[PDB]
């Protein structure tokens, strides 16, 4: 499954994940690609912020799917 | 910011003032917020200039005083127990609107919910509530089978549909149950297109979308959400969000709906 | 006895229990297997949506018996 991450910067990060995957292992994933520390990110859906501990499905987050990442 | 019934002021040039808009930073409050930012934007509800930080309690107070000075639509000397009792229903779910506002939506209209007390404290406020979670007529499968039901009738009949003897019930129950996973954002292309069309130009809205509520407008025939989460609080041309994909693909505006850059 | 509870996602709690435990109980106990609120939980069984003020004993959930666990829509 894909799923893009833009910034306010106006870059557009692309990611592989599963619906089963946490908010902490996309964070992961975001640390791999742009080297930004799992604890500077903040991600948002549809306006509201993804907290650690539930998974992308747990939000219906599905294919190709845009969230945004802030610190 | 980070106890629990805390949060941050955003103030933002809107229509010629410094008008406060409230944040959130963990998921509960988002109907309040929804309410509260529309009374703020209307200026029917006012803040101390550059107060930073609002509790629950001090929203609630405000809500409250709103609701109670609402006077009936029809005026007279006597009755209106009918509009009394919309009040009182409307003072017993208040709290829940800091935790969570449970909502039933049906899928034939952009404004179609179960009328239940929670739907009343809109409804007292001259607030409109919209959802795009709309079953396409150009599925007629979906139609069918999603009929008049409400969600809450529909995940019972998908459990009915599971058991049943009648393969055609039991078919009724798989388009059901796929239509709800396909849809599982709560809005679809089609509740999109009848949202945009629906909604007033200049009036502000509450949207239920993906278990949260949003402040709605329209803006030059297209519809843009309030940004509430804080970690946009330092943003001042960050303030509106275009809805006009199903998948998240934003763009972000300023307090006049002009493209925002960082 | 042991009582089975399938969410819509598919996974299945396992739960003790007694005939005479209320519905509220068993919502009480689903709160710590899966964390959710009671108020939020619905619980459906032979096309009953199950009252919080009643008994298992009164809808004859016996053992082994599975309950169907779905949620309001709560927007936060």
């Amino acid at each position: 499954m894909q799923i893009f991450v833009k910034t306010l910067t106006g870059k557009t990060i692309t990611l592989e994940v599963e619906p089963s995957d946490t908010i902490e292992n996309v964070k992961a994933k975001i640390q791999d690609k742009e080297g930004i520390p799992p604890d500077q990110q903040r991600l948002i859906f549809a306006g509201k912020q993804l907290e650690d501990g539930r998974t992308l499905s747990d939000y219906n987050i599905q294919k190709e799917s845009t969230l945004h990442l802030v610190l | 910011e980070m106890e629990p019934d805390f949060y941050c002021v955003k103030w933002i040039p809107w229509k010629g003032e410094q008008t406060p808009i409230i944040t959130q930073s963990t998921n509960g409050p988002a109907p309040l917020l929804a309410i509260m930012n529309i009374l703020f934007l209307q200026w029917k509800v006012k803040l101390p200039p550059q107060k930073e930080v609002i509790t629950s309690d001090e929203l609630m107070a405000h809500l409250g005083n709103c609701l109670l000075s609402i006077k009936p639509q029809e005026k007279s000397e006597g009755l209106q127990l009918n509009f009394q009792q919309n009040v009182d229903d409307a003072m017993t779910v208040l709290p829940k609107l800091a935790t969570g506002l449970d909502v039933n939506v049906r899928f034939t209209g952009v404004s179609d919910f179960e009328y239940t007390p929670e739907c009343s404290v809109f409804d007292l406020l001259g607030i409109p509530l919209y959802h795009g979670w709309l079953v396409d007529p150009q599925s007629p499968e979906a139609v069918r089978a999603v009929g008049k039901l409400s969600y809450n009738q529909l995940v019972e009949r998908i459990i009915t549909c599971k058991h049943s003897s009648d393969t055609n019930l039991v078919t009724e129950g798989l388009i059901a149950e796929q239509f709800l996973e396909t849809t599982a954002a709560q809005l679809t292309y089609h509740g999109l297109c009848e949202l945009t069309a629906a909604a007033k130009e200049g009036e502000l809205s509450v949207f239920f979308r993906n278990n949260h509520f949003s402040t709605m407008t329209k803006h030059k025939s297209h519809l843009y959400l309030l940004v509430t989460d804080q970690g946009f609080l330092q943003e001042e041309q960050v303030v509106w969000e275009s809805l006009h994909n199903v998948d998240g693909d934003s763009c972000f505006c300023d307090s006049d709906f002009h493209l925002s850059h960082s």
